[PDB]
């Protein structure tokens, strides 16, 4: 295949859902992918380890500066996500609802 | 949490909606693409009150926009910054006389007190203004000049 | 065993000399030494990163 | 990379050879054998230009050889010292008058 067609899956989607079938219930998890290795031994044909997790995950990698003036938790957060490349569902409800001064 | 250590900044606004005597700076990570901060405090040699003195006990000189300050965060915190002191460098400093002999007060009208160390000559106390008014202490000849453009009322 | 991450290549630097009176800047760059992995590995970064 | 924290020194010169107010000092690991530093800024209460005074407005008092001072680092870098201000002890000082009526 090669490994570098196999690296073409960075930042894809990953679904994992558990079923008990006893009783019905389930559990459902979805996240994207960070890392990836190709390793081979002995000369057989080799595997795959695919690494991600949580979006927040990808909100990792870009220390910088910068400052808000007179806003509220609300106005904060949705400028912090407004401005990253990474898509996500968010309910934005925070309790304190004033306005922080710096 | 982080720790934060001492930064330099340029003085933006003067005009504190509260009446106490604060400012507004611009940091070097907002000059290229502009910005400016909250209203912080301004440290002085000295400052108070009495009872003859209700308010502004001290030394009050103000920085006038344009200035470049140092800041300081208090208790290492970023969210609490204040003035420390100004700096002089390239744009607006010419620098001591020869053996450092004038040490002086000055404000932006031209507003003048001056010292001169020099026994070789120029040697006293100054005070005077761009108009021309002048009260000269001089300390070679042992003499005392006033000096009115227009009238001297005793 | 090869293997590849993703990484943000949208940075700057900035620096003030007050001896001089002068700001100086400095953003991002151009890459020298890649492999096929490595082409993969910032395509696919790209657009993480827009700030 | 190391953190600076603010420490004693003595001023030795006030010689600028570029013309813009700065110091020569000594550190007490200098005191022994001997050394000086580089030139350094010093910080004033007041300090500008205005369209009427073009150079050197504010309070301009700078130190003299054999002053006892304090230096500050800028981002806790021990390779940007600045003079923070002067002190006064047992070689240097009366004290306050009774009362502190002077």
């Amino acid at each position: 295949i090669g490994p570098d067609v196999i690296f073409k899956q960075l930042g894809e989607k990953v679904s994992i859902i558990m079923t008990h079938h006893e009783s019905g219930e389930k559990t459902e998890f979805h996240g994207l992918i960070s890392d990836i290795h190709v390793e081979g031994f002995d000369g057989n044909q080799g595997f795959v380890i695919l690494e991600g997790g949580s979006p927040t995950i990808l909100l990792d990698r870009d220390p910088a500066m910068d400052c808000y003036v007179e806003q509220n938790l609300n106005t904060i957060v949705s400028d912090i996500l407004d401005k990253s490349g990474v898509k996500m569902n968010v309910t934005n409800n925070p309790k304190h609802t004033d306005i922080i001064p710096y | 949490m982080p720790v934060a250590y001492p930064e330099m900044a340029r003085v933006v606004s003067n005009d504190d909606p509260k009446n106490q005597g604060r400012v507004k700076v611009q940091f070097m990570w907002q000059e290229v693409d502009g910005g400016e901060s909250y209203w912080m405090r301004v440290q002085s040699p000295d400052a108070g009150k009495s009872e003859q003195v209700a308010k502004n006990r001290g030394f009050v000189f103000i920085p006038e926009p344009g200035d470049l300050v140092m800041v300081g965060f208090e208790q290492g915190n970023p969210d609490r910054p204040y003035v420390t002191g100004s700096l002089f460098y390239k744009a607006n400093s010419e620098g001591a006389a020869t053996d450092n002999t004038v040490k002086s007060m000055r404000t932006r009208s031209g507003h003048t007190l001056e010292f001169k160390d020099d026994e070789g000559g120029d040697w006293g106390i100054t005070l005077r203004d761009i108009n021309g008014n002048v009260i000269h202490l001089n300390s070679k000849d042992k003499n005392i000049d006033i000096t009115a453009p227009e009238t001297i009322t005793l | 065993s090869i293997n590849a991450t993703i990484r943000s290549l949208n940075h700057s630097t900035y620096e003030f000399d007050p001896v001089n009176d002068k700001f100086y800047y400095d953003y991002s760059g151009t890459p020298k030494g890649a492999t096929l992995g490595s082409r993969s590995a910032e395509k696919c970064s790209e657009p993480i990163f827009p700030t």
